[PDB]
RNA sequence: GAUUAAUAGGGACAGUCGGGGGCGUCAGUAUUCAAUUGUCAGAGGUGAAAUUCUUGGAUUUAUUGAAGACUAACAACUGCGAAAGCAUUCGCCAAGGAUGUUUUCAUUAAUCAGGAACG
C-alpha cells in the first residue's frame, strides 16, 4: 500500500539519522515525510482502516 | 629557442585573428616569431637568435597572457615599454558570499565607471574587471596602491574615501616641505 | 535464566544495562558466540533513538572482544562502531579500555591515530596522551614534546592554547614524575604571555596550593606566599578581585596555621584598600 | 660550454641576484640592493639591479660559467605573483654583460589554497 | 452492489541527474614552525620612514619532518539544495528533481490564525 511504503520510506530515514543524528537537512526530509504520514494516516483513516 | 604559449578562449579567436597584424609587426621589431594557431587556440611565441633585447621574451609571456585574459591588444604592446607590467587580483575567494560579492564588484565599478576613470587617472593605471579576476597595470608604485584599492573595496571600504585617500596623498606627495613624516593625521 | 532474562527484555526492550547483565551472564555461561548474537540484538531491537543505551552495548561489544575475542573482530568491531556512532568517542573508549587491560602498546598506537586524526580540534585527546605518559609509560620528556606538537596542531584560539598548557600544567602538577616544576614552567610562561588573566593567576594559586608535590602530597608555603605577593603586585585588579584574592590567602595562612602570616594578609588587605 | 643557476627573487621593494649551482645547493654567490644603492626607496630600482648584475657577472665571469639558466620567482605565496624592475633590468643587464642563456624558466610558488 | 480516470493527486519501478547532505578516505599546493647545509651584510617596511631580525648568519638556495588552512587556472547571462549555502579523488549512507511506464487507494485537494525545524 502507498501508506505502507511511505512509513517504510520513515523508519529507513529515521535509521539514517540516528545513524548520524547531525545531519539536519535529512532531518527536514524526515519531519516533511512525518507531515505526509500524519496526512495520509487521518485521510484513510475516515474511510474506515 | 625557448618557448612560451597558453590558450585563448572561440570568442577572443575572432579579437586575435583581426588584431594580429600589429602585435606580430611589433614583435618582428622585437626581433621574436609568433603565430596563430587557429584549430586549437594558442599563440605560440618563439624567440629568434637576434633578440637583441632579453627582456622581450618575458614582455612577450606577458603579452600572451593578457591576451588570454582578453586585455586590449595594444595596451598589452604598451607592455612593451619599461614600467609597465601587469597584475591580476582574484576576488571571488576574496568573498565569500555570492550576491555580496556581486554588489562589491558594481560597487567598485561605480556609476558609468566615472570612479574607475578616477582612479586611473589618479594612480596613472589601466584597469580591466573581468569578473573574478582583475587586470592592472601602469608603475609598479601604481600597481602596488590599486592592489590596496581592489583590497579595500572587497573589504567594503567604499571607493570615494580611497580617492579621498589618495587625492590627500597626491597633494602632500607633490608639495616638498612635508617630505617625510607620518600624515596619518590628514588621511 | 535465560527465560527470565527474555521476560525482562520484553519488558524493557531499551534496557541497555539489562542486556549487558544478559550477555555478561552469556560470557559467564561461556557462549561467547552467544553473547556476541545478544549484543547485536540489542543493536537491533533496543529503541533507536537512545544513543547513550546503544554505546552502552557498543562498549560491553569492545570489553567483549578485547578480552576473548581476537585482534581481527576488534578491528572489525572498531570499524562499525565508528561507522555507526561518534568516531572520536569510541576512538576514546577504545583507549580507555586498553588502559584498563593493561595492552599499553597497542594503547599507544591508538593514541597516536587518534592524536593524528582527531586533533586539530580535540584538546581532550592530547590531554589523555600526556595523562597516559605521566602515568604508567613514564615519558614526561615526550610529553611535553607532545605538548610542541599539541601548539602545532591546534590553531592558536584561546581556548585551545590557553587551555592545553594550564591543562598540561596541572596534569605535571597532579603527576609526580610530571614534575610541580614543569608545571610551574608551564604556568610562568603562561602568565608571562597573558599577564591579564587573572583566572589563570587564580588556578595557579589554585593548584599551588593544592597537593602540589604528589610525591609527598603536600603544598609548598615559601612559593605560595611568593606568588600571593606577586599577584597582589601585577596589575588590572579589580577590587573584587583583589578582596578575592586576599581572602584566598588569609584562608591558605589558616590551614597553614601561621598567625603572623594571617595578620599580614590583613595589613596587606587594608594598606591594599587604602587607595 | 658550462651552465648554471641564476635565481632572481624580484620583489617590489627588494631585489636578490643570487647564483647557485646546477643543483641548487652551494650558493656561488649574492648580491642584493643594498650591497647595491642601499637606499631604502631606491632599494629597488633598475639601476641597483644593474649595478648588482655587474657585480655578479662579474664574478661568475671571474669563476667562469659563461652561461646561466635563469630562475625567476616573486612573491607568490600572498603577494603579488609578477617580477619586478629589478628583474628584468637585471636579466637585460646580465645578456648585456655578455654571457649566453640556454632555455628561460620563471618559476613562483603559486598556491591552490590562499584563502 | 464499485462513474468520468483529473490537462490537481501521492506512491511503485527503471535508466538517469545533481560543485544537495552527512561520515570516512585520497591527493594538491601555499603559509607557519623546526632541522640540515651553501650562506654572508644587510634584510624589512614605506609614498618616505621607524619598529624588528641581523657574524650564533637574518633575507636567501635546496631537501625533508610537523602543523593548520583552502581547493586556484577549468568557474559559467550555468548546475544542486526551500534558505543560509554548495567546488580535490574515492567509498558508504539515506534522501531529492526530471523523464518514461503496458502502475496502483480515487478525494485524498489549495490557503494560512495557533505552533514548530533550520540562520
Amino acid at each position: 500500500e502507498d501508506l505502507y511504503f511511505l512509513i517504510k520510506k520513515a523508519v529507513a530515514v529515521r535509521k539514517h539519522l540516528e545513524r548520524n543524528r547531525k545531519d539536519k537537512d535529512s532531518k527536514f526530509r524526515l519531519i516533511l515525510i512525518e507531515s505526509r504520514i500524519h496526512r495520509l494516516a487521518r485521510y484513510y483513516k475516515t474511510v474506515g482502516v | 629557442e625557448s618557448s612560451f604559449m597558453t590558450l585563448f578562449p572561440k570568442y577572443r579567436e575572432r579579437y586575435l585573428k583581426d588584431c594580429w597584424p600589429l602585435v606580430t609587426k611589433a614583435l618582428e621589431k622585437h626581433g621574436i616569431a609568433a603565430t596563430l594557431d587557429i584549430v586549437e587556440g594558442s599563440m605560440t611565441v618563439k624567440t629568434t637568435r637576434k633578440t637583441y633585447d632579453p627582456a622581450a621574451i618575458l614582455k612577450a609571456r606577458d603579452l600572451i597572457k593578457l591576451l588570454a585574459r582578453s586585455v586590449p591588444a595594444p595596451q598589452a604592446l604598451k607592455i612593451l615599454e619599461d614600467g609597465m607590467a601587469c597584475d591580476i587580483i582574484k576576488i571571488r575567494s576574496m568573498v565569500r558570499n555570492k550576491e555580496r560579492f556581486v554588489k562589491r564588484r558594481q560597487r567598485l565599478l561605480g556609476q558609468n565607471g566615472t570612479t574607475l576613470k578616477a582612479l586611473e587617472l589618479l594612480t596613472q593605471t589601466y584597469i580591466l574587471v573581468h569578473g573574478n579576476t582583475v587586470s592592472v597595470m601602469g608603475g609598479y608604485k601604481g600597481l602596488k596602491e590599486v592592489r590596496r584599492v581592489v583590497e579595500d573595496t572587497m573589504n567594503n571600504i567604499h571607493p570615494i574615501y580611497l580617492i579621498k585617500e589618495l587625492m590627500i596623498k597626491r597633494e602632500l606627495a607633490k608639495d616638498p616641505a612635508l617630505a617625510h613624516e607620518d600624515w596619518s593625521r590628514y588621511l | 535464566t535465560a527465560s527470565d532474562f527474555e521476560r525482562l527484555l520484553l519488558g524493557q526492550p531499551d534496557s541497555s544495562e539489562l542486556w549487558i547483565a544478559y550477555m555478561a551472564s552469556q560470557m559467564q555461561v561461556n557462549d561467547l558466540s552467544s553473547a556476541r548474537q545478544i549484543a547485536e540484538r540489542a543493536l537491533k531491537t533496543i529503541n533507536i533513538r537512545e544513543e547513550t543505551e546503544k554505546l552502552n552495548v557498543w562498549i560491553a561489544y569492545l570489553n567483549l572482544e578485547v578480552a576473548y575475542g581476537t585482534d581481527e573482530t576488534v578491528q572489525e568491531v572498531f570499524k562499525r562502531a565508528c561507522t555507526y556512532n561518534d568516531d572520536r568517542e569510541v576512538h576514546e573508549r577504545l583507549a580507555s579500555i586498553y588502559i584498563q587491560s593493561g595492552k599499553y602498546k597497542e594503547a599507544e598506537d591508538l593514541f597516536e591515530k587518534i592524536v593524528k586524526k582527531y586533533g586539530s580540534e580535540a584538546p581532550h585527546v592530547w590531554y589523555n596522551y600526556a595523562h597516559f605518559l605521566h602515568t604508567k609509560s613514564n615519558k614526561p620528556e615526550q610529553a611535553r614534546a607532545l605538548l610542541k606538537r599539541a601548539t602545532q596542531v591546534l590553531g592558536n584560539t584561546k581556548d585551545t592554547y590557553l587551555y592545553l598548557l594550564p591543562k598540561f600544567a596541572a596534569l605535571e602538577f597532579r603527576s609526580p614524575n610530571g614534575d610541580r616544576e614543569q608545571g610551574r614552567t608551564l604556568f610562568e610562561k603562561l602568565l608571562a604571555t597573558y599577564p591579564k588573566r587573572f583566572d589563570l593567576w587564580n588556578q595557579l594559586l589554585d593548584l599551588e596550593t593544592s597537593a602540589s608535590s604528589v610525591a609527598k602530597n603536600p603544598a609548598d608555603p615559601s612559593v605560595i606566599r611568593d606568588l600571593f605577593e606577586r599577584g597582589t603586585k601585577v596589575k588590572g585588579l579589580r577590587p573584587r578581585q583583589a578582596k578575592a584574592w586576599f581572602r584566598r590567602w588569609a584562608q591558605w595562612e589558616e590551614k597553614f596555621g601561621d598567625a603572623k602570616s594571617r595578620e599580614k594578609v590583613s595589613a596587606k588587605a587594608q594598606e591594599w584598600a587604602r587607595a | 660550454l658550462v651552465f648554471g643557476v641564476a635565481r632572481i627573487f624580484a620583489s617590489f621593494n627588494d631585489t636578490f641576484v643570487h647564483v647557485t649551482d646546477l643543483s641548487g645547493r652551494e650558493t656561488i654567490c649574492r648580491v642584493t640592493g643594498g650591497m647595491k644603492v642601499k637606499a631604502d626607496r631606491d632599494e629597488s630600482s633598475p639601476y641597483a639591479a644593474m649595478l648588482a648584475a655587474q657585480d655578479v657577472a662579474a664574478r661568475c665571469k671571474e669563476l667562469g660559467i659563461t652561461a646561466l639558466h635563469i630562475k625567476i620567482r616573486a612573491t607568490g605565496g600572498n603577494g603579488t605573483k609578477t617580477p619586478g624592475p629589478g628583474a628584468q633590468s637585471a636579466l637585460r643587464a646580465l645578456a648585456r654583460s655578455g654571457m649566453k642563456i640556454g632555455r628561460i624558466e620563471d618559476v613562483t610558488p603559486t598556491p591552490s589554497d590562499s584563502t
